[PDB]
């Protein structure tokens, strides 16, 4: 082949760039409020007397 | 900030002008019923102190080992206590005022390694217990620990003795305030059905002045700061 025998495959490319961007690159912030949702509806119920 | 001495002036000159506690010049209370306004004006200034958040202070305790109660007493300071009774004194107040000895309600407690103790925290097993109003009880004293306790302060004792305490600290604003309390308590005191209903509309002053300071908020009673827990719990 006479060059690199490394081939690169990227998930979401970037324009003029190797590396791609996968998909928690835009659910950085969606994962973290959907989080606090969850515990605090825990802890309604939890905490409180039954 | 007035001395003692103006108080008997301003009442002499106030509201127990009519009365004969004065002199004939109204320019000053009688020696022989001195005491009686003392005992008042006590009174009067623990009230004020109580629903309002005016003094905060602060005091230092030195753990020392064998003792878990550490009654927050002026004899246990480094001034003002006997030698001869306690070896080591554990409340450090060698700079600026002595310890006056008017704790109130506990606040907060932290220690020299700059950490906040849990209080009263039955279910915690570090936190701080207080089995009295002024004594703070500590279950684990340490080598070098040292903790401050901040606390709502009264005002201190006044008392017209030789070296005693004969200045009185308060906001302007409620100086109306400590005149009816006092008037109501020496006109209560006559046992006369004329005299109760004059010491009634004192005591109803007294409370209506309180609760315009309360209204328009000149103490600056109420406190808010920013949020914490936003970041707390992970709302991001």
């Amino acid at each position: 082949d006479g060059k690199l025998p490394f081939v690169l495959i990227p998930y979401m490319p970037v324009k003029r760039d190797m590396y791609g961007e996968p998909d928690a690159e835009l659910l950085g912030d969606n994962q973290a409020v959907l989080g606090a949702v969850m515990r605090g509806m825990i802890d309604l119920l939890g905490r409180s007397a039954n | 900030m007035y001395y003692i001495e103006e108080l008997f002036c301003r009442l002499a000159n106030g509201v127990l002008n009519n009365t004969g506690i004065v002199t004939d010049d109204r320019g000053d209370i009688e020696d022989d019923s001195k005491p009686f306004i003392i005992v008042a004006a006590n009174e009067a200034l623990t009230r004020l102190h109580g629903r309002f958040n005016m003094r905060n202070n602060n005091v230092v305790v030195e753990m020392q080992e064998g003792r878990t109660n550490y009654p927050l007493l002026a004899k246990y300071a480094v001034q003002s206590y006997d030698p001869n009774e306690v070896k080591c004194p554990f409340i450090m107040d060698l700079a600026g005022e002595k310890f006056a000895e008017d704790v109130i309600r506990i606040l907060e407690v932290y220690d020299d390694k700059g950490r906040r103790r849990p209080l009263n925290d039955r279910n915690n097993p570090c936190s701080l217990f207080t089995p009295r109003p002024n004594v703070l009880q500590n279950n684990a004293p340490k080598a070098w620990e040292v903790l401050n306790v901040m606390y709502q302060a009264k005002h201190p004792k006044l008392s017209t003795a030789e070296d005693g305490y004969n200045e009185i600290d308060i906001p302007d604003t409620l100086d109306p305030a400590l005149d009816a309390y006092i008037a109501y308590r020496y006109y209560t005191s006559l046992n006369t059905p004329e005299s109760s209903a004059k010491a009634a509309e004192y005591l109803s002053f007294y409370d209506s002045i309180c609760r315009e300071v309360v209204e328009y908020d000149l103490t600056s009673d109420t406190e808010v700061d920013t949020n914490t827990l936003f970041r707390k719990r992970g709302w991001r």
